[PDB]
């Protein structure tokens, strides 16, 4: 569901991703998602415009917008957060990637 | 209207899903994480 | 390079794709692209708004917008066409997948 | 152009992300069905 954070049921560097696909665009079995990385892993030389820092509880994460990808419903686990309150930043990050500034 | 587009498109969306499930997803394919 | 059509150097049902990533967004070794498929492979029930039909020589292709991905330079072949003139429709297909659209 | 200023602005961070992705892993790679 759009702006929800879910777990990634797959052996990977990423454990979490955010569903960023419109809720009205229903691609049976697949959702487009941006992976999360522990904000600690990156310095702040890295654009927040492109790579938004979001929080889940007290922990900070970086949205790897550029490493985005659609995934199978089968690797999508439990919802651990809702980021609808960052729709602006998220939307700006995605647009920055396709249409520049 | 957003609902209508979703209802209108239901037939079309499954066919890409099917076409992609049969042909193959450009996604499970080139994704590295 | 954005709106350019390249050859897919990998064995798959797709033979072409179009680079849809911003030229201002430098992801070394990677580009976000949309895969093309022959237009007759999909019926007219498929949204032309979501999956636009383009022409490249003696073939019409559907743009599988929802099946877009980032690919390594390694599978990116040679330029065969330039669809920069269809920027509007491409932009609309994409903005609709993410937003209402 | 504002766009060219941005690129140069964020070139340093794009490299750090590139290095990071290699190190950790690419999400797109583990996930493109074509």
């Amino acid at each position: 569901m759009q702006f929800k954070v879910y777990t990634y049921k797959r052996e990977s560097r990423y454990r979490l991703f955010v569903d960023v696909q419109s809720d009205i665009i229903d691609t049976p079995g697949r959702r487009m998602v941006i992976p999360l990385a522990s904000a600690r892993l990156l310095s702040d030389k890295v654009s927040r415009e492109l790579y938004p820092v979001v929080h889940i509880g007290d922990e900070s994460w970086r949205m790897m917008t550029t490493d985005m990808a659609s995934v199978p419903v089968s690797v999508i686990g439990e919802e651990v957060a809702d980021l609808s309150h960052r729709e602006n930043d998220i939307k700006n990050a995605i647009n920055l990637m396709f249409w520049g500034i | 209207r957003a609902e209508r587009w979703k209802a209108e498109n239901q037939e079309g969306m499954a066919e890409v899903a099917r076409f992609i499930e049969m042909n193959g997803s450009f996604a499970d394919e080139n994704r590295d994480w």
